[PDB]
């Protein structure tokens, strides 16, 4: 009977748990845990929440291979 | 060999006069280049040594050519002393033994005769990337002769102290391409392999909140690394091949050692039990599964097995563990028709350790050795021996390796 926006957010439960660091470290990001495989986020982050992303994975991947 | 003559053609060029590397394959016969130029200099020629069994299969190698018991063949060790001679000598010694500091038994001053009477002329060093160290330095400079050689089958380290070795001893002068000599020799087909094993969550947070050391207890003990591991022991044990399974950690060694069932060698051992276990693996059909650590791996390499599983894994020492590889690689040779060995790494995703076994793979392909990645070979599933595949004993090893880490 309620209706609220957000945005829908489908990823791997790894990725999941990396998004709920960055609502840990960064706050108003997500905004509700839907189940393993899915997130309700504030729409107005989903770019940063993607760019972050990358961020976090490419602190994490390093692989200078030099 | 071939290339043995083709190295030794550097020797016939020149004659006085030369030092230098040659790079040969622990399969290969470096030992008998080393007798080859020993008889085109005849003099006092010493071998430096890391191990005993060195030293008895130079001793072997003499036995091959000629004499070893009259006095001119000597040998040099903690235990006792052999006397030498002049204008012809074939000696072996430890660096530990010349080396030293001020530590002595009354045998220091038997290595200050051969060192101080003057009687050399030919210096072989078995394994000269070890060299880069301070003691080897010494030993260099404690040291002089006419013409030098070092005997070794790699050189990739990351200390980068290599190149001095082409001042310290001499610059290489023949690296063999271990895929020519494969066509010349079937020294077992190189396979190089990596498992992509996925993550659970609760390893992954508890992952990211650990770090340092401590966190490869995280990434060794994770479930689909027991579910792999079982499927790959299952696999080969129904393909007929013996398995060796090799981990730079002593816990996770013994943790998959009991859980799989099969012996185990590693530090602190007795000597009776491990050569039990050789002999146990060499001629039991009923063990084809040996779990060997670093002990087990540099002090002796057997020519069974085509079955090589990587679990454990220590940051930088990636170009050790593809030196030991290659040791097992070059050590299975016997010309067969198909002979293929496999290589298997078993890493889990995002870990931050497959990023340093991606070097690992990187010295592999300067190597010309073969690699290609590997998800999930189909089959896993149909396995309803596999352990912690059901929550219950996920929860339960995630409790075992919480408990890992308070008494870490």
């Amino acid at each position: 009977a309620r209706a609220r926006k957000g945005a829908l957010v489908q990823c791997d439960p790894s990725i999941k748990a990396l998004i709920l660091q960055i609502d840990a470290k960064m706050s108003d990001i997500v905004l509700e845990e839907l189940d393993d495989t899915h997130l309700l986020v504030n729409p107005s982050k989903v770019e940063f929440v993607k760019h972050e992303l990358n961020r976090l994975l490419s602190k994490n991947i390093y692989n200078p291979m030099d | 060999r071939p290339y043995q003559e083709k190295s030794l053609s550097k020797m016939f060029g020149n004659g006085r006069a030369r030092s230098g590397i040659i790079v040969l394959p622990c399969g290969a016969g470096k030992t008998l280049v080393g007798i080859t130029a020993a008889c085109t200099i005849k003099k006092s020629v010493i071998v430096l040594c890391t191990s005993s069994v060195s030293v008895m299969q130079w001793r072997q190698q003499f036995l091959x050519x000629x004499x070893x018991x009259x006095x001119x063949x000597x040998x040099x060790x903690x235990x006792x002393x052999x006397x030498x001679x002049x204008x012809x000598x074939l000696v072996v010694s430890t660096y530990s033994m010349v080396a030293n500091x001020x530590x002595x038994x009354x045998x220091x001053x038997x290595x200050x005769x051969x060192x101080x009477x003057x009687x050399w002329g030919f210096i072989i060093l078995d394994e000269v990337h070890v060299v880069p160290a301070a003691m080897f330095r010494r030993v260099v400079s404690t040291i002089a002769a006419h013409a030098k050689l070092g005997l070794t089958a790699t050189l990739v380290r990351e200390d980068d102290k290599i190149g001095d070795l082409n001042f310290l001893i001499g610059p290489k002068l023949y690296e063999a391409n271990w895929m020519e000599l494969s066509q010349k020799g079937h020294i077992a087909n190189v396979q190089c392999a990596e498992v992509w094993c996925p993550m659970t969550a609760e390893f992954y947070q508890e992952y990211l909140r650990e770090t340092a050391r401590k966190r490869m207890l995280l990434y060794i003990m994770n479930p689909t690394k027991f579910q792999a591991c079982q499927f790959l022991i299952q696999y080969h044990e129904r393909r007929g091949d013996k398995i060796i399974v090799f981990s730079d950690n002593v816990y996770a060694l013994q943790e998959y050692a009991l859980k799989m069932g099969k012996p185990f060698i590693y530090g602190s051992t007795p000597q009776q039990e491990r050569m039990n276990i050789l002999q146990n693996f060499q001629y039991n059909d009923q063990i084809n599964t040996i779990f060997l650590s670093k002990v087990g791996d540099t002090s002796i390499d057997l020519p069974e097995a085509t079955c090589l599983i990587q679990i454990s894994s220590h940051y930088g020492s990636r170009r050790q563990e593809a030196q030991r590889l290659g040791r097992i690689l070059r050590a299975k040779r016997r010309n067969d028709e198909g002979f293929n060995a496999f290589f298997y790494s078993l890493v889990s995703k995002d870990t931050q350790e497959m990023y340093y076994s991606t070097k690992r793979q990187a010295f592999l392909v300067d190597q010309g050795y073969a690699f290609k990645v590997i998800t999930h070979l189909h089959g896993m599933e149909n396995i309803p021996n596999l352990a912690y595949a059901s929550p219950r004993e996920r929860r339960e090893l995630l409790q075992e390796v919480l408990l890992k880490n308070e008494e870490a």
